[PDB]
Formats: structure tokens, C-alpha cells, sequence
């Protein structure tokens, strides 16, 4: 994860089905916040074949480095809308 | 390997490339403005049952208004397909570039 503000990655993350939509997230050590354009918050709840879901984009915020006392969030049920992610690499 | 398996490899690439560049086109949204236009992106893709969903998108360059459009149809996509049992192909395809066009 490249952690500035002004990075052109987006980061899509997965919460349980009926979260809110989370707002903050503290992803691999970096804070991320939900993307919003034209048409809302990028955000989105699904059921299908990947069972029940939902999910967002998001990009770095300004600040970085605060270590903030959040649970993880949820990726099952209704996350929190401020938490920490259960981020880990592949095949790891 | 092989030179047989990296021209099944380069032709998969090609092919499921082309595949996800539909699914994008599908879900975006149409604006005159974005005539002749393009945006060129770098999807990073997590497997995830037999197919994958998106991990992230990089917006490599093209017109602004038109990569705004591309973010939200690539978030819109339900799954992109990959090929079963071919893990080099896989490898590929979960760090793709694409040119998204209306």
C-alpha cells in the first residue's frame, strides 16, 4: 500500500452484509477513508454467489501515524464504521 | 516452462484482458464528453472462489472525468472470471492492465 493522499490506487475492502458504510479504516497500518464521487459514497451490499457482503473504496487520508483504539472491523456481520482492518498477504 | 505454455499464457491474458475490459464497459456510465477518449488502469485482483473481486485499482493516466466513470464501473463489477487450474495464467491476471474506452 502506497500511504499518501495524492496515491491514484484505490483500495476496494470487505465488510459483513448490513454494515454501515465504514468511513475509516486503519488498512495495513495506513488510515483510509471511503471514496465518494458524483454519486454518493463508492459503496455497495451484495448477495450472490460470494455470499453476503459489502463493499467500498478507499484511498489514504491526509493524516497518518495516529494509532487509534478501534475493534477490527467485521467481515461477516455489521462492521463498525471506524476500525481495523484484518489485512494479511498471499499465501501467508 | 515452455515456449508452447507462455503463448497459451500471453493468448489467456489477451482474452480474459479483453473479458474484464467488457464488464467495465458495461457498468459505465455514458457521457459525450467521453468521445475518443480513454483511461488506462492497473487492476490488482484477489481470487476468490472460482473467480476474483477487485483489490485495487490504479489510475494510471487518461481523461480525468472519464477515470472518475471507470472507478465506479470497475466497483461495480460482481466478479471477474479466471481459468481453473491454471495458476500461471492466474498469476497474470491478478496484476492487469487495461484500457478502458466508451
Amino acid at each position: 500500500i502506497n500511504c499518501d493522499p495524492n496515491t491514484t490506487t484505490s483500495h476496494q475492502l470487505l465488510f459483513g452484509f448490513g454494515s454501515p458504510i465504514v468511513q475509516s479504516v486503519l488498512f495495513d497500518g495506513c488510515m483510509l477513508d471511503i471514496e465518494k464521487d458524483d454519486y454518493g459514497f463508492v459503496w455497495s451490499c451484495l448477495s450472490n454467489e460470494n455470499g453476503d457482503y459489502c463493499k467500498g473504496l478507499y484511498k489514504p487520508r491526509f493524516t497518518q501515524g495516529v494509532s487509534p483504539n478501534w475493534p477490527m472491523c467485521d467481515l461477516s456481520g455489521a462492521s463498525a464504521e471506524r476500525c481495523i482492518y484484518p489485512y494479511c498477504p498471499e499465501g501467508e | 516452462n515452455n515456449a508452447a505454455r507462455q503463448q497459451f499464457v500471453t493468448s489467456e491474458v489477451g482474452r480474459y484482458g479483453a473479458i474484464y475490459t467488457q464488464l467495465i464497459r458495461q457498468n459505465l456510465l455514458v457521457e459525450d464528453s467521453f468521445r475518443g477518449k480513454q483511461c488506462r488502469v492497473n487492476l490488482k485482483l484477489i481470487p476468490t472462489g472460482t473467480g476474483a473481486l477487485l483489490g485495487s485499482l490504479t489510475v494510471l493516466d487518461g481523461d480525468s472525468r472519464l477515470c472518475a466513470a471507470t472507478k465506479r464501473a470497475v466497483a461495480q463489477v460482481n466478479s471477474f472470471p479466471l481459468p481453473k487450474d491454471q495458476p500461471d495464467v492466474v498469476e497474470k491476471l491478478k496484476n492487469i492492465n487495461l484500457t478502458v474506452a466508451p
